[PDB]
RNA sequence: UGUCGGCUCUUCCUAUCCAUUUCAAGCAGAAUUGAAAAAAGGUAUGAUUGUUCACCAUUUAAUAGGGAACGUGAGCUGGGUUUAGACCGUCGUGAGACAGGUUAGUUUUACCCUACCGUUUCGGUAGAUUUUCAAAGUAUUUAGAUAGUAGCACAACUCAGUA
RNA sequence: AAGAAACAUAACGAGUACCACAAAAGGUAUUCAUUCAUAUUGACAAU
């Protein structure tokens, strides 16, 4: 029993975030580059995938 | 489908040990093949005691046991073992009876006495045991 | 590129004192008293004043000065004036940081010590283990209402740690987050003030 | 320079099989899959075969892959290969040939230096003079540069037939 | 062996040819140069 107002908040810290394709490291919704060292910083990136029901 | 924990029990069974089956399921004897939960060890073999799994083959038996690879419970062995509360006791023979991986005994009866080991681990043994030593 | 000379300068309201000595300031204002030091080998931090707005008159400032350095180094002349920007705020009109509690079925009960310079957050998730968080020095929690609590404090970097802290040790673990959306997290942001 | 394999034993590599910490999923849970840190600890029992290999039956948290003169014969064994006896099949006129099969076939020496493990003997560390001090000898009580390092794993109950 | 200028250096990176090794590829890392457009009485970012 959750009111849509709470996920709104929630969802942004778990879900609204880019995922690197090589880093797979969280990245914020506006990257535009693998921040972490070893995937050699690439700017290959996809958006973290949504739940379906 | 065992119950609760089991104590330090010296096992004396060793790999292809043959032990007499309680049972009244047509099955004469029963050979050690594996123990199950047993950890192994370079160049050791399984070891089972009182009470301990083992999965086994009949080599005399009726035709339907015969030749085929079971599952049996230690109720009974010739091993010296020590109770916690400073009790050192034996049985006469080695002894086993047939259950499945639920614990559910196959057959009906058991022959001899059942040591306490096996009784309080596997409720259904205790049930067709006759007497618990 | 070089640039010859990076400034950056922070204004000082009425109430506000700010005493520098050798890259170590101490902010004293309404709310109570601030320091901290900015240990950068390359930064000149000191007083003046100084015209910034087109037309209105001169104001008390702090100014901070850096010649020449490499765009690695003169990025930190913004950074330290933010954070001296932030202290005037702590000390005038606090900070306070709203964290909300969401869980899916299981209610989650927050043990507040009398103090405030503790919690306690229990029933997580139908956990027995009880986590504790302790508090920065000068940050106090309190309950706001249901399922809510906020955090007061001077230091804009203890309050949000402590706020950090909290959610971080609340974490699902082995499960797929999209779906258990539970934990303590920061509704907002803002001043006490 | 004793030429296969196995047995015994130590160490090393990570391109990780398990346990630990993380991120991702077409991740609801459970079970899985892709990837990162990390090589300190573990990684089995047997039928057949001289086999390495293989293929089966189990057990396990897992039953990962490799190196060290294809580690290791004055460490073992001698099953195979690889002399000399003998048999068969094919080839050859014949003596004889056959990574074709079969059976029987001596496995020597360390007491030397070093390495390693333990164990004795003799020698010995520099700037202080508050005699309540300073140094040399003998004995005890201690000190700790350095070197090694050890604890892991699984199961049962409760959480719970709950999320 | 003293002085000068730089692109390096938060890394077992760099360091005396033959020589005892490294590639394709990627980076909103960094320095310099060319071309184009917006550049004001007001471009971009934010409000």
């Amino acid at each position: 029993g959750i009111e849509p107002a709470l996920e709104a908040i929630a969802r942004k810290y778990n879900c609204d975030k880019m995922i690197c394709r090589r880093c797979y490291a969280r990245l914020p919704l506006r990257a535009t580059t693998c921040r972490k060292k070893k995937c050699g910083h690439s700017g290959d990136l996809r958006p973290k995938k949504k739940i379906q029901s | 489908g065992r119950q609760g924990n089991k104590f330090r029990v010296t096992c004396g069974l060793n790999n292809a040990s043959t032990v007499n089956c309680a049972d009244n399921t047509g099955a004469k004897t029963l050979t050690i093949i594996s123990v199950k939960g047993f950890h192994g060890r370079l160049n050791r073999l399984p070891r089972a005691g009182c009470g301990d799994m083992v999965v086994a083959t009949c080599k005399k038996g009726k035709p339907e046991y015969r030749k085929k690879m079971h599952t049996a419970v230690i109720i009974r062995q010739r091993r010296t073992w020590r109770r916690k509360d400073g009790v050192t006791l034996y049985f006469e023979d080695n002894a086993a009876v047939i259950v499945n991986m639920k614990g559910e005994m196959k057959g009906s009866a058991i022959t001899g006495p059942v040591s306490k080991e096996s009784a309080d681990l596997w409720p259904k043994i205790s049930s067709n045991a006759p007497t618990i030593v | 590129p070089r640039l010859l000379k990076k400034t950056e300068h922070v204004v000082i309201p009425e109430g506000v004192n700010i005493e520098i000595n050798r890259k170590n300031i101490k902010v004293t204002g309404p709310r109570g008293s601030l320091t901290r030091e900015f240990q950068h080998p390359k930064v000149d931090i000191y007083a003046s004043k100084l015209v910034v707005k087109k037309e209105g008159p001169k104001e008390n400032v702090v100014v901070i000065d850096m010649w020449y350095g490499n765009r690695r180094d003169s990025a930190v002349v913004r950074t330290i004036a933010s954070h001296i920007k932030n202290m005037i705020t702590g000390v005038t009109k606090g900070y306070q940081y709203k964290m909300r509690v969401v869980y899916a079925h299981f209610p989650v009960t927050l043990v507040i010590a009398d103090d405030g310079k503790s919690i306690q957050v229990q029933n997580f998730l139908g956990e027995k283990r009880t986590r504790h968080i302790e508090m920065y020095d000068g940050v106090v929690v309190k309950k706001l209402g249901k399922d809510e609590i906020c955090l007061e404090g001077n230091d804009v970097e203890k309050v949000s740690q402590s706020a950090a802290n909290i959610h971080a040790a609340n974490l699902v673990r082995n499960k797929d987050i999209r779906q258990f959306l539970d934990g303590v997290y920061v509704s907002e942001k803002c001043l006490i003030e």
